RNA sequence: CUACCCAUGUCCAGGGUGAAGUUCAGGUAACACUGAAUGGAGGCCCGAACCCACGCACGUUGAAAAGUGCGGGGAUGAGGU
RNA sequence: UGAGUAGCGAAAGAGGGGUGAGAAUCCCCUCCACCGAAUGCCUAAGGUUUCCUGAGGAAGGCUCGUCCGCUCAGGGUUAGUCGGGACCUAAGCCGAGGCCGAAAGGCGUAGGCGAUGGACAACAGGUUGAUAUUCCUGUACCACCUCCUCACCAUUUGAGCAAUGGGGGGACGCAGGAGGAUAGGGUAAGCGCGGUAUUGGAUAUCCGCGUCCAAGCAGUUAGGCUGGGAAAUAGGCAAAUCCGUUUCCCAUAAGCCUGAGCUGUGAUGGCGAGCGAAAUAUAGUAGCGAAGUUCCUGAUUCCACACUGCCAAGAAAAGCCUCUAGCGAGGUGAGAGGUGCCCGUACCGCAAACCGACACAGGUAGGCGAGGAGAGAAUCCUAAGGUGAUCGAGAGAACUCUCGUUAAGGAACUCGGCAAAAUGACCCCGUAACUUCGGGAGAAGGGGUGCUCUGUUAGGGUGCAAGCCCGAGAGAGCCGCAGUGAAUAGGCCCAGGCGACUGUUUAGCAAAAACACAGGUCUCUGCGAAGCCGUAAGGCGAAGUAUAGGGGCUGACGCCUGCCCGGU
């Protein structure tokens, strides 16, 4: 701990993850306490292929409802996060 | 015209949030009053 | 000098403003600026304990031995400058030690006098020294009270004493408007009356100078109402009813005397308040 | 919200009136004094953004728990924000 | 119940097609119309997904409704340089110790927080159905550190670091006006269009465009400095080669510090009028892309609170440059090569997304804010842009409101010229009583203006000329009822009462003869203060000192302010 595997949890596969993964730039959620440096820990150590760039947004939850019951979404952080030339990737596959 | 909230993230806080009631003796009893009777919304 | 205001509007028809021929330079001595907050009458709780203050323009004060403590090196008058804290000038001193200090100005000075200050010094006006030393007759100003305290005396734009005649312990002085009181004899005191003579016949004129020193307006007796103000009342205009006349607290403000009876002043007067 | 204060920023389209002060020509013995040009200060003058709230009409279970339409006062200051 | 009644929340749509079961209200196209110193854009306060797509449509939409800011289902905000924190501080707040007080607490030192301030490194394009001085494409810049390379010192007879220590500097008001430059706008050169069917125009005819950074170099309008050097110091807690004080030398500018902007750079880049292919999960984009200059005008910006003047005399600490104390053996510099965090980034921000119970003719900082006429952000009409304001149809009555005409008479109406009508822009003539000598006074009362020509007028600004602009003044002549033909621009003039005046007040009936006001006074107060708020501590008064504060009375100016101390 901080271990670089519980940094991360998913990536996120949407119309930008299409046009982006080309790009040698890949989408992930981040945990809501981790920061960018704490990102260039796991892909370095996880994935073998190193890192260019990481930006990261977060989002705020759309407070959802399901019939008189209202609440909020849990709180998301994402990472757009680069990588070199002459490295592979180590997606789904 | 002119009517009276004209809202505040900083003054809101400052007078009514949460610090400025652990603040004062008198100000935790509205700290009181507000957890005996169980609301959740605690101080705004 | 006096200088009178043609009236080109209604604002200048009485209007005077003096001359400023003592001043020399404008813009101070930046090392002994000390920032000023206008309080507004206000209080240390926040009540507004003094009426009708409030409204100024941004002071900013200037630092002033109203001691003298240093004595014998002569001071040599760079400029005299003006300082919106008070009525009186004051007069900017380099002395040979390169304290540069802003003092108190006396008239009659220039660019250039020697200022000595210790009780070997002479009666040149500037010069300060200790009421001992100081012959029966003198023209003094910054008068002090306990020994090296600061001129709470006598300062105001032309304002001047006296010594009547002196023992070791005290020195009798003839203050301004009249008050005998046995000051200290190891006092140290300075030699002149205050500069800018002509204060007093500054008229004012319009009514926002007031305002620009400032001076918030005053509301009188018989116009707030019957609760805030113990005059108000009537049916408007109504006469001064009550017998005694009364501050805005139940105290008569005429000729009802506020000093303390058992006071330590009761000593220290031979004469008082000719009035 | 509003009354007052304190600290710090910000706003005031345009054009007029012309003083103090100066310079020059004249003037006395020096002053005084007088006229030209220069000069732009002023809770000055007009008038818009802005702020106010005097008329009138309307509206009055209102578009509006205080406004709207024509007009109006202040608009470099004791100013509005 | 009223009652299918009041109301449907200012403000132009119309026509064709399409969608669908259904269309005036949905979409597209084409005509027309409105704001255009706002109804435009950009971004705060706030709001918390209202943003985009794909479906629905019961409910909220003041009516329908295939539609939505409604419902669902997914998608949506990328920062070392932008705002804010790893920087500092203002009023204020909190506050170890401390001081007062039955308690709780009140205050407050050292300290620390707290921007609306000070300091501060990035820019021009592209880009999507959604994010941008973030992604990306080119340049840059900022700080830190060295696995590296070189350059230069010195080895405590010492390179350098040099501070929370000392200085300096940051560092500041308002008014006015030159200059100088840029934004911005418009002719002549050019380059792509084009020759028009309604008379005439291959013709000085028409349409459109005409560019561009931050960093770098080089100098510059111009601004300061008070001049610069040497020498000595009763100072600056301790120190100082720093600063301040004093003595000489040189003073026509040598020397420094700062600059708006110009110029090749930046770029053999990338926009650009327009050509808009394949058809593509038919956005129709990609792609292709000529000239791209001179001239004139020009600030409400900048140089710059710099200059001049005026008084009402105009924030503080660090970033930054120095000088010691102390470190100190390997350091300074250059290039290569690394590291660079947290939050904020969607969308509305004069609105249908906020404050108004409402998608309510209201209220909401600041920065951009064009053309013709014009002084101007006036006012009108238009480009840039945005908008058709979400019940309409069709009669043309009473009556209400909003307006516009009214013959003849004009205040007879009325408490009252309430109200409307009227006057108004420049230029010129001319202008009284009265006065505090400034005014009054835009007093009053009058005349001129449209166009053509003489005439690239006279003469200025600018330019070398060419060329534009800016143009009084006049003579001839034209036409109209009308010449600031429209819109917006004062109605005056006597005589009175009150109040000097500009101002302020009863937010939401009363702006006034009320209050303020300068001036006048009477009085108290010698400073641990008179009065204050405090139970006191503390603080105002005040880094004030009887030419100053507090209290009262009266209210510019002029003439004055007569009599009674019995009462109280």
């Amino acid at each position: 701990m901080k271990d670089p595997r519980d940094v991360l949890k998913r990536p996120v596969i949407t119309e930008r993850s299409a046009d982006l993964m080309t790009e040698k730039k890949y989408t992930f959620e981040v945990d809501v306490r981790a920061n960018k440096t704490e990102v260039k820990d796991a892909v370095e150590s996880i994935f073998g292929v190193k890192v260019d760039k990481v930006n990261i947004m977060n989002y705020k939850g759309k407070s959802k409802r399901v019939g008189r019951y209202t609440g909020m979404t849990s709180r998301r952080r994402k990472a757009i996060v680069k990588l070199t030339a002459d490295s592979k990737e180590i997606e789904i596959f | 015209m002119k009517r009276t909230f004209q809202p505040n993230n900083r003054k809101r806080s400052k007078v009514h949030g949460f610090r400025s009631r652990m603040s004062s003796k008198n100000g935790r009893l509205v700290l009181a009053r507000r957890r005996r009777k169980g609301r959740k919304v605690l101080s705004a | 000098a006096i200088k009178k205001y043609k009236p080109t509007s209604n604002g200048r028809r009485g209007m005077t403003t003096s001359d400023f021929a003592e001043i020399t330079t404008d813009k101070p001595e930046k090392s002994l600026l000390a920032p000023l907050h206008k309080k507004g009458g206000r209080n240390n709780q926040g009540k507004l304990t003094v009426r009708h203050q409030g409204g100024g323009h941004k002071r900013q004060y200037r630092v002033i031995d109203f001691k003298r403590d240093k004595d014998g090196i002569p001071g040599r008058v760079a400029t005299v400058e003006y300082d919106p804290n008070r009525s009186a000038n004051i007069a900017l001193i380099n002395y040979a030690d390169g304290e540069k200090r802003y003092i108190l100005a006396p008239k009659g000075i220039q660019v250039g006098t020697e200022i000595m200050s210790g009780p070997e010094a002479d009666i040149k006006v500037g010069n300060a020294l200790p009421l001992i030393n100081i012959p029966v007759g003198t023209v003094v100003h910054n008068i002090e009270l306990k020994p090296g305290k600061g001129g709470q005396l006598v300062r105001s734009a032309g304002t001047s004493a006296q010594v009547l005649g002196k023992e070791g312990k005290y020195v009798l002085v003839r203050l301004n408007s009249g008050e005998v009181r046995m000051i200290l004899s190891a006092c140290r005191a300075s030699i002149g009356q205050v500069g800018n003579e002509q204060h007093e016949l500054i008229n004012i004129g319009k009514a926002g100078r007031s305002r620009w020193k400032g001076i918030r307006p005053t509301v009188r007796g018989s116009v707030m109402n019957p609760n805030d103000h113990p005059h108000g009342g009537g049916e408007g205009r109504a006469p001064i009813g009550r017998k005694s006349p009364m501050s805005p607290w139940g105290k008569p403000t005429l000729g009802f005397k506020t000093r303390k009876k058992k006071n330590k002043s009761d000593k220290f007067i031979v004469r008082r308040r000719k009035n």
